[PDB]
């Protein structure tokens, strides 16, 4: 039977300072016991000073990042170029994820 | 007959133009924007003395930071308000923030041209949308059934509008206090109204950053009416 | 008087749009004729190519609906082709559904039923065409069945259609009064084609070159159209007698 | 009367006046032509230069369908684009199911039926274009012209627009003077001559010439726009003939 | 007359009056100008108010990072058509990782406007658009008419008294086309162009709207104090 | 488009009347009269057939009087074809109610739903209204015997005695004159036939131009019987009251 | 596109008339005369075969049609409208009855279904009424023989005998003089032929007249044997030869 | 689906189909609502060109929407059944989700919203009905009277009338109703209602219906005799 | 849910229904009222799947109340029971069937008779002198087969019902936290507070 999920491995890490925040992630991408890429970045600048990573099943990770990036674009189009605050980004990403509640994005997301 | 979405030879939509005539028959609604807040006032205009005037609801809350006044076929405004409220609350659910007054106004105006052969005719009501957001501060918008909205420092709509607007052209300045605006709305309403203005046939409201949108009591507006009459007599 | 614009009854119980669609029939100014032999059914039609820039091989009002059925149209070519595509599709589906080739008379009935619908339903105009269907039916034999914008249809011993149809019709009537039979008592289709052209010539009072005519011939298990040279061969045969 | 106010209504003549009115829109448009040749077809069109501000070579009017068919039209330009967009959809579904690229006669009827369908109902408008089109298939070259009624025929040469009569006369001479056939490269030149000669009926504004072709030998059976050296050569040939 | 009830009707001389009446709404609209060089494309728009108490109706809309337009006529119809362009540009990016060619943007608008001119119940869009962009073949300017007709141009203008600016640009053609690698000069030429369409009113700070896109410049709009430089 | 040919069946006149409903009522006023009379021990239905021909088959015929269920019947004035459409809906509705609740449908509930269907054709859909007026005669254990009438508007009312179709104005006056509350079925039968005889547009009222029915509790103990009169039974009842 | 005619094309005029129904009946008036007579042991339905051309084969055009083995139809008015009504009628006798009860519908009910179809063409969106009046003759076990007339409105009336179309007024009067309740089928056929001759102008023979009967079961026309309960169709079309035999003793 | 925009704007800015729907209301039988200090009374005219009626089974002019709210109307009777049905269904739906019966204001707001929807939907005509909606909110003793009309506007009234000659009875109520002192009892309120109808009606026989709503689902319809006593008493005081 | 009982006597229908609502290893409530009043003289108890029970009960209650307000009339207990059966009979072939078992106790005012209907989730309706749903029946039916008489008073019915609760409290595995007892008669529906 076709299994629509896979595990691309890797790990990510986010820490917040008083006037800064870091979002780190290794660049290794795998399937089973093989390496697909030694350098495949999964931490992205999404505009409005928001960095995002969706780690787990890369196809879902990429799809989510792609949708959120597109969300930021339209937020500007619909609300007079207003900056998307991190708290609003968070709330938007919740809806992106929960919208696929019964067929989930198989990822841990950190912004 | 003829199509509902037909252009005139002068390049205008017949039904939109005709709905603008319906609005001119409506009761007067005036809005003035200050740096201390936006004031919204309306003429209630009870058709008969037996009608309980406080049940006339022509000033309405959209959200805590956004209020609205109406003029024309007021029954048409109910679904506009219902949409506005949902748009406002929905945006808060999706983004954990207040929706911009201009974004709200653009959302309501998106319903407007959704008629043809979608609803069967344009709305027969104009809206004054008044609110506050952190980006552009206090704002007043005139929303028309054409789908067009203009930002205004002050604006009158309805039967007494062209006279009241000419008055608002002389009276408005960029340093009006909220109290000054309140009195000005009362003064100009009294001028264009048919029956003699009092606390029962006119209503005041305002939106301030601090306390949000508030419709005034009949007791509060009565005192502002009294303060106004005393000030005009005082020179 | 909107009763004249759509297919509803006028006070006198008439359908003007159907009537006017009949007048559209003659818009091409072309006459057609069908006759039956013993083994075959021959249909002929005038071919008028006025413009010198036209490719004459693409100007045709005779259509091969199926391997066994042919159809000539009297009326504008857009409506004519509209009918021909539907007929082809209908005949193809019939075969797939019912396991045997659609008879000429059944296809006629079906197309006539469609035409009837346009005379009753308002959003659909009638097609300004008269369709003549020809075959050699495996049960009924040589067959001519004809449809009009009213949705009427009937089988024929022979038939004609077009502006000068009445002249051709009586000409044929007078022959069958004389011969006392329902068909052309001839063995080869070649001579039945010759009969068809001969009796068209007499009735119309005109002479034809090989490019003034169009000929469809239905035999058992196939309907085919003739080339210019096939017709020329036929014209020579008539002249040498 | 009032028979002319609604599409699909027969007049007492048996005519559809709304189609005939669409034909008026076509007669108003610029001149376009098609010349059939030895192993292919050539298309050319008059592009009125309304203003100096028009970017030359950059408002392309001839269109390709699939990879082997070319289309040009006169009248309401948007209406022609609609017809080509359908033409592309028809051709794609033919190639999808049957593998082989759509034959020109097959493609001609696809457009014909579609245009004919817009004469059947009062809720649509007829097409305000006559479209000249053609290409090369397994049976050689074909040229067609399709009119608002849905009527189309195969053509040796074809012309439509404001200068259709001028162009037609010029086409007829070629047919008479070349019974054996015209070469693809020759036809390109002739097209340029005819468009220039048909421009006399639209001579207020000067124009831009646009030519394309499909030829079994010259373009390998595929539709290609005539550009650069071949175009300037064809323009010069035309210029020489008007003087 | 009898043939202007709807878009689906042809007049006896082959005209579509509803489309012509839509065209008329553009003529009443406030003048907007479009011009380009080989490195940049520039929109300039005169904005219109209801009175001295009202804002000035925004004429320019961004479509993508490399594309945008200006409007003259029914503003809600421009909002529909811009939104369509935004999606089309967006689709191209998401599906093909490709920036929508300004030419394709024209073809898409043409076909969207066309469909509203051949069916019953609909109406033509009542707005004219000037689309500018910078893509893989350089800078571009398009003129959209709701008849469906889209036209690529070095420069143009639509709206009331657009003929002044259009004549000026026709004279200035050889000069402004070679304003390469200089944004402020290309804008100056556009601001002088729109000045040929003014009557009794002159260009003020809350009156003038300018947009620019080009080789090393995303589609950006200038209002308020940012256009004071050009008065 | 098709707007051109739209009659706009569901609109108001400047006076606030529904054109098509008014015109449908005008159509019904030319249909053969039908009378309903409610007595204390039953209901009479009487209706006049539209100008008969001698070669009409009179016994195997039904035009005016139809059976909805064992306890309810209707008299029809208007287009018969329209009436059957409605009668079949009514018949199915009655069965639905019985299938749902295991009790025969109360007359008013059936009359309301049939009247509601009519109402719909006057407010939405752009279709012509049904050109039919019904007289409902029926029994249920809540109100006992009941007469109702509905018309193309979808408005229905309850009656002690009522007429529909032709000459209602004269017929009603006559019924108003000789009706009283303690009346019995056999008295009502007479009144019905007498009224038709005086309001008829024919020369003389005969058995072949009438349909007749009674709804009595004249079965055996606490149960209701529907009697659709046979030709000969109308011939006899016409003699018994001395009309012929 | 799509049928935008979702509104009624038949509507009430101020006087009360339904214009299109009236006009449809006018079409039926223009139509060629057809008639039906009910005997004690059968029914006859007849009509003139108006040939459109002498080159036409009028046998290929059937005005009298079998609907079920015990029901037959004839009409006056528009042929094409009748033809599709027969198709629809034949199908509805199966879908709404045979496929449910395993037997053919009784005449009154099939008639009822056809009348429904014709009623709906009087009220539904974007259609004119049918331009035909039908005469449906048939038999069934519990009602015996019966004859019905269905009009464009959808109204149907049972008849002992009647005519419709061109010379119906005269034909009906003729049928009133000759009809009694003791007519045998052969006496009804004889009167049918007499009545038709008045309205027919040209040739009067078995090739210009179409005539069918509802009578006894015809086991020879069943096409199979072995089931005692199946005894054959009561509908039969008289042959061109069978008509001429009766035209000699006329 | 039938799509035609039947309710549209005319050049002067009127929606004629809505305005003509008001004429249908003006043709209907007079209906009046008067609210007292502790009650609302709904009075309704019944035309007497209809003798031989059966008043047991004939649809009553005042309908119960729930056990605590009532609805009377003026205009097309058939139309009013559709409004009443929807109102009654919403009444039960409200009790289901909110676990509380509708307020009179809410029920009225719903009924008016339905009416408004029929003024800008395609393929429908407006309701030829204006309604008087009266009752008491759950656990509340303050009387409530509302009025709706075809356009969709609704409002609260101390006393109001609709239907034919409603302008005459409104006149009467306008001088005979004191806002400072509403009819202090049931008897007073019924009388003022009966008086106002007698200005327009004819005979106070089987022409007047009176329904009395009191707090906590206390609704009762008066019989002929009960009403006749008010008629008799009013006429004797009049001869003065 | 779990225990619902019903006893029809001479003049009344008595319904007893367990008060516990247990989820997992916790008794979440011990005062739950597993009954709805459909009309003044009709009461329905219910037991089955969580959520499904109350949802179905209130849905039926709304429909009967809607009917009441439309016709100004109370449906008979037989009529209501047939409506409820049909709704369940529909439900059993739905994408997700209501898993609810009901008892309907009513007093027909036209007949002056008490009536008790047992309907299961499949839509299996039976009129009974005494009824039970679930495992309760396994102890109460035999008990009532012995002690029940058709002419018992409401008081005798209540004592007979005490005997049933007692047996269930002795032999049933689960603590159902006692019962709420309600009586349906000519004067309507009333609750016994001390049981």
């Amino acid at each position: 039977q076709f299994n629509p999920y896979g595990d691309n491995g890797g790990t990510i890490l986010g820490i917040a300072g008083e006037d800064f925040a870091v979002l780190a992630g290794d660049t290794r991408n795998i399937t089973d016991y093989s390496i697909n890429s030694r350098y495949e970045p999964k931490v992205f600048d999404c505009g409005d000073n928001i960095v995002m990573s969706a780690n787990g099943f890369a196809a879902d990770g990429d799809a989510l990042v792609k949708r959120f990036k597109n969300s930021v674009k339209w937020y500007h189009f619909d609300h007079n170029d207003k900056k998307l605050s991190i708290n609003s980004a968070a709330r938007n990403i919740q809806h992106l994820l929960y919208g696929k509640r019964f067929f989930p994005y198989y990822v841990h997301t950190i912004i | 007959d003829r199509g509902v979405s037909t252009f005139s030879p002068e390049g205008r939509l017949f039904q939109v133009e005709y709905s603008l005539e319906a609005i001119k028959l409506g009761s007067t609604a005036i809005g003035i924007a200050t740096k201390e807040g936006v004031v919204l006032g309306v003429e209630k205009r009870a058709t008969s003395p037996l009608l309980e005037s406080d049940s006339i609801e022509k000033i309405v809350e959209i959200d805590r930071h956004i209020g609205c006044a109406m003029s024309g076929l007021t029954a048409d405004a109910r679904s506009m308000i219902e949409h506005a409220r949902t748009a406002a609350v929905t945006h808060n659910l999706y983004y954990d923030e207040d929706i911009n007054v201009e974004s709200l106004t653009q959302s309501v105006c998106d319903l407007a041209l959704r008629f043809g052969e979608l609803m069967s005719r344009p709305f027969g009501v104009a809206l004054l949308i008044a609110g506050h957001d952190a980006d552009d501060g206090y704002q007043l918008f005139h929303a028309e059934p054409s789908g067009t909205f203009y930002r205004y420092n002050a604006k009158a709509i309805g039967s007494g509008s062209e006279g009241a607007q000419a008055e608002l052209l002389n009276e408005w300045h960029s340093s009006l206090t909220l109290k000054e605006a309140e009195l000005l709305v009362l003064k100009i309403l009294k001028q264009v109204m048919e029956e003699k203005l009092d606390e029962n046939n006119a209503q005041l409201s305002c939106i301030t950053k601090q306390d949000g949108f508030k419709i005034y009591d009949n007791e509060k507006t009565a005192e502002l009416i009294k303060e106004l009459k005393e000030k005009e007599a005082a020179e | 008087g909107y009763d004249r614009h759509i297919t509803i009854f006028s006070p006198e119980g008439r359908l003007y749009q159907v009537e006017y669609a009949f007048k559209a029939t003659n818009q091409t100014n072309i006459n057609s004729l069908a006759v039956r032999g013993k083994d075959c059914t021959v249909v002929i039609s005038q071919k008028k190519v006025p413009d010198k820039l036209l490719d004459p091989t693409t100007v045709s009002y005779i259509f091969c609906i199926s391997r066994t059925i042919g159809m000539v149209v009297n009326g504008p070519i857009p409506d004519a082709r509209n009918a021909a595509l539907r007929a082809k599709a209908e005949a193809a589906e019939f075969r797939y559904k019912y396991g045997y080739d659609m008879p000429c008379d059944v296809l006629a009935k079906r197309m006539a039923n469609l035409s009837q619908i346009y005379t009753q339903r308002a959003y659909m105009r009638p097609l300004g065409v008269i369709l003549t269907f020809v075959s050699v039916d495996e049960e009924l034999g040589p067959s001519i069945y004809k449809t009009d914008p009213a949705g009427y249809y009937v089988g024929y011993k022979a038939t004609a259609t077009g502006p000068k149809q009445q002249e051709i019709t009586t000409n044929l009537e007078n022959h069958f009064k004389k011969s006392k039979i329902d068909h052309i008592n001839e063995e080869s289709w070649e001579k039945v084609v010759e009969f068809a052209i001969t009796h068209m010539i007499d009735a119309l009072g005109t002479e034809f070159s090989k490019n003034d005519l169009e000929v469809g011939v239905a035999t058992k298990d196939k309907f085919f159209t003739l080339s210019a040279e096939n017709i020329e061969e036929r014209l020579v045969a008539i002249a040498e007698q | 009367t009032g028979y002319d106010l609604s599409n699909s209504v027969f007049s007492p003549d048996g005519r559809n006046f709304q189609v005939e009115y669409a034909v008026k829109a076509v007669e108003n448009g610029t001149t376009s032509i098609g010349i059939k040749c030895n192993d292919g077809v050539v298309f050319a069109v008059e592009k009125l230069i309304t203003s100096k501000l028009l970017v030359p070579q950059k408002n392309v009017k001839i269109q390709v369908v699939d990879r082997h068919i070319g289309c040009v039209y006169s009248g309401l330009i948007p209406d022609g684009r609609h017809l080509v967009n359908r033409g592309r959809e028809e051709a794609a579904s033919f190639k999808k199911l049957y593998k082989t690229p759509i034959p020109i006669p097959a493609f001609a009827d696809r457009l014909g039926q579609y245009v004919q369908a817009h004469t059947l109902y009062n809720s649509v408008r007829p097409f305000g274009v006559s479209t000249i089109f053609g290409g090369v298939d397994k049976n050689g070259a074909h040229l067609y012209m399709l009119e608002p009624s849905g009527s189309y025929w195969g053509y040796k040469g074809a012309a439509t627009g404001k200068g259709r009569q001028s162009a037609k006369a010029e086409l007829e001479k070629l047919v008479d003077h070349h019974p054996e056939g015209l070469s693809a490269r020759e036809a390109v030149k002739q097209a340029a001559k005819i468009i220039y000669l048909a421009h006399e009926d639209n001579k207020e504004k000067d124009f831009e010439l646009e030519i394309s072709w499909c030829s079994l030998s010259e373009t390998n059976g595929l539709h290609k726009f005539v550009k650069g050296d071949l175009l300037q050569e064809a323009i010069d040939f035309a210029q020489k003939e008007i003087n | 007359n009898n043939y202007d009830g709807d878009t689906v009707t042809f007049s006896p001389t082959g005209r579509l009056f509803q489309v012509e009446y839509a065209l008329e709404a553009i003529k009443q609209g406030s003048v907007t100008v479009g011009l380009r060089s080989n490195t940049h494309a520039v929109l300039v728009a005169l904005k219109r108010n209801a009175d001295e108490l009202s804002s000035y109706q925004k004429k320019i809309i961004k479509c993508d990072e490399h594309m945008g337009l200006s409007l003259a006529g029914l503003a809600p119809d421009a909002r529909v058509l811009s939104n369509y362009l935004r999606q089309q540009c967006n689709y191209s990016s998401l599906v093909f990782n490709r920036k929508l060619a300004v030419e394709r943007a024209g073809h898409l608008l043409c076909d969207k406007a066309q469909k509203n001119t051949q069916s019953y119940g609909g109406r033509p869009y009542g707005v004219g658009l000037l689309i500018i962009g910078y893509d893989k073949s350089g800078a571009h300017l398009l003129e959209f008419q709701p008849s469906g007709n889209v036209t690529e141009l070095y420069g143009t203008a639509i709206g009331a008294r657009s003929q002044g600016a259009k004549t000026y640009l026709e004279r200035t053609l050889d000069t402004f086309i070679k304003i390469d690698g200089n944004p402020d000069e290309l804008i100056k030429a556009g601001v002088e162009a729109i000045s040929q369409s003014l009557r009794d009113e002159s260009l003020t700070v809350d009156n003038l709207s300018i947009a620019i896109v080009g080789k090393d410049t995303p589609f950006t709009i200038y209002d308020g104090e940012a256009v004071a430089k050009y008065i | 488009g098709s707007r051109r040919y739209d009659s706009r069946t569901t609109i108001f006149s400047p006076e606030g009347r529904l054109y098509q409903v008014e015109y449908a009522l005008e159509s019904i006023s030319h249909a053969g009269t039908a009378i309903g009379i409610m007595a204390s021990d039953g209901i009479v239905l009487a209706a006049e057939r539209k100008v008969t021909s001698t070669l009409l088959e009179q016994d195997t015929s039904t035009e005016k009087l139809y059976k909805l269920n064992d306890k309810i019947a209707v008299a029809v004035a208007g287009l018969t074809a329209d009436a059957e459409i409605l009668i079949n809906t009514a018949r199915i509705h009655a069965q639905n109610y019985l299938k749902t609740y295991n009790e025969d449908i109360p007359v008013e509930i059936l009359v309301r739903r049939l009247s509601d269907i009519k109402q719909g054709y006057t407010q939405h859909g752009g279709l012509r209204p049904f050109g039919v007026s019904f007289i409902y005669a029926g029994y249920d254990d809540r109100y006992g015997y009941q007469l109702y009438t509905s018309n193309p508007s979808g408005n229905y009312t309850g009656w002690k005695a009522i007429s529909v179709g032709a000459n209602t104005s004269a017929a009603q006056t006559l019924l108003q004159m000789d009706y009283k509350d303690d009346m019995k079925v056999d008295d009502a039968i007479e009144l019905a036939l007498k009224t038709l005889s005086k309001t008829t547009d024919s020369s003389a009222l005969t058995y072949d131009r009438l349909e007749f029915a009674t709804i009595r509790k004249g079965a055996n103990d606490g149960e209701v019987y529907q009697k659709i009169f046979k030709p000969q039974e109308i011939k006899d009842i016409l003699v018994k009251t001395g009309i012929t | 596109m799509t049928d935008r005619y979702s509104f009624s094309l038949t509507t009430f005029s101020p006087s009360g008339k339904l214009g299109q129904i009236d006009y449809a009946l006018t079409a039926v008036k223009q139509g060629v005369t057809s008639l039906g007579i009910k005997a004690t042991n059968g029914v006859v339905i007849a009509t003139e075969k108006k040939s459109s051309s002498p080159l036409a084969m009028s046998e290929t055009l059937s005005k009298v049609s079998l609907l079920t083995p015990d029901i037959g139809a004839v009409y006056s008015g528009m042929g094409p409208d009748y033809r599709v009504l027969v198709d629809k009628s034949r199908k509805v006798a199966h879908t709404s009855y045979k496929r449910i009860y395993g037997e053919y519908p009784p005449t009154k009910l099939l008639v009822s279904e056809v009348a429904k179809i014709m009623q709906e063409a009087t009220q539904s969106g974007g259609v004119r009424p049918f331009g035909v009046s039908l005469l449906i003759a048939g038999h069934d076990e519990f009602n015996g023989f019966s004859l019905y007339q269905v009009d464009p409105s959808g109204s149907y009336f049972p008849w002992k005998a009647t005519a419709i179309g061109k010379g119906s007024v005269a034909a009906k009067t003729f049928l009133e003089k000759r009809w009694n309740d003791e007519l045998e089928l052969e006496d009804a056929i004889h009167i049918a032929l007499l009545t038709l001759k008045e309205s027919v102008e040209g040739e009067f023979n078995g090739d210009t007249i179409e005539l069918a009967i509802i009578g006894d079961e015809n086991p020879d026309l069943l096409g199979y044997t072995g089931i005692p309960t199946d005894k054959g169709p009561r509908f039969r079309k008289l042959t061109s030869q069978e008509i001429n035999d009766r035209l000699e003793a006329l | 689906g039938y799509d035609r925009a039947l309710s549209i704007f005319s050049p002067d800015g009127h929606i004629f189909q809505v305005e003509y729907a008001l004429e249908a209301v003006k043709r209907g039988t007079c209906a009046v609502g008067v609210k007292g200090k502790n009650c609302v009374v709904l009075g309704c005219e019944r035309r007497s060109t209809l003798k031989l009626q059966d008043t047991r089974i004939t649809p009553s002019k005042v309908s119960k929407i729930d056990s605590h709210v009532v609805l009377s109307f003026s205009g097309l009777n058939a139309d009013s059944r559709i409004l009443i049905e929807k109102a009654r269904v919403e009444a039960q739906s409200h009790r289901l989700t909110l676990e509380d019966p509708v307020t009179v204001e809410y029920l009225t707001r719903y009924v008016a919203g339905v009416q408004q929807r029929y003024t800008q939907s395609g393929g429908v005509r407006p309701f030829g009905v204006s309604t008087l909606i009266a009752g008491f909110d759950p656990r509340d003793d303050e009387p409530k009277l509302y009025q709706t009309e075809p356009s969709g506007i609704y409002s609260s009234w101390s006393a109001q009338t609709i239907g034919r000659n409603s302008k005459t009875v409104r006149e009467f109520l306008e001088k005979n109703y004191d806002r400072k002192e509403p009819p202090a009892t049931v008897e007073e309120c019924v009388k003022l209602t009966v008086r106002s109808l007698l200005e327009v009606v004819q005979t106070g026989a089987k022409n007047i219906e009176i329904t009395v709503v009191k707090p906590d689902s206390d609704i009762v319809a008066l019989s002929s005799e009960e009403i006749n006593q008010y008629v008799t008493q009013i006429e004797q005081e009049k001869q003065e | 849910m779990d225990i619902i009982l019903g006893i029809r006597v001479q003049d009344s229908v008595i319904l007893a229904s367990s008060k516990a609502v247990t989820r997992g290893i916790s008794v979440l409530k011990d005062s739950d009222d597993k009954t709805r009043q459909l009309s003044p003289h009709t009461l329905m108890s219910f037991a089955g799947e969580a959520g499904d029970t109350v949802q179905f009960a209130e849905y039926i209650q709304a429909n009967i109340q809607l009917y009441s307000i439309r016709e100004d009339y109370e449906l008979s207990p037989q009529a209501v029971s047939s409506f409820v059966r049909q709704e369940l009979a529909k439900s059993i072939r739905s994408r997700r069937p209501y898993q609810v078992n009901v008892l309907i106790g009513g007093y027909d005012k036209k007949k002056n008779k008490p009536e008790l209907y047992q309907i299961d989730y499949l839509g299996t309706k039976v009129e009974l002198p005494y009824g039970a749903h679930g495992y309760s029946g396994f102890y109460t039916f035999s008990l009532l087969d012995h002690h029940y008489r058709p002419d018992m008073t409401t008081e005798e019915g209540l004592d007979l019902l005490k005997l049933c609760v007692q047996e269930l409290e002795k032999r049933m595995p689960m603590d159902f936290k006692g019962v709420i007892v309600k009586i349906v008669d000519k004067d309507g529906i009333r609750q016994v507070d001390d049981f």
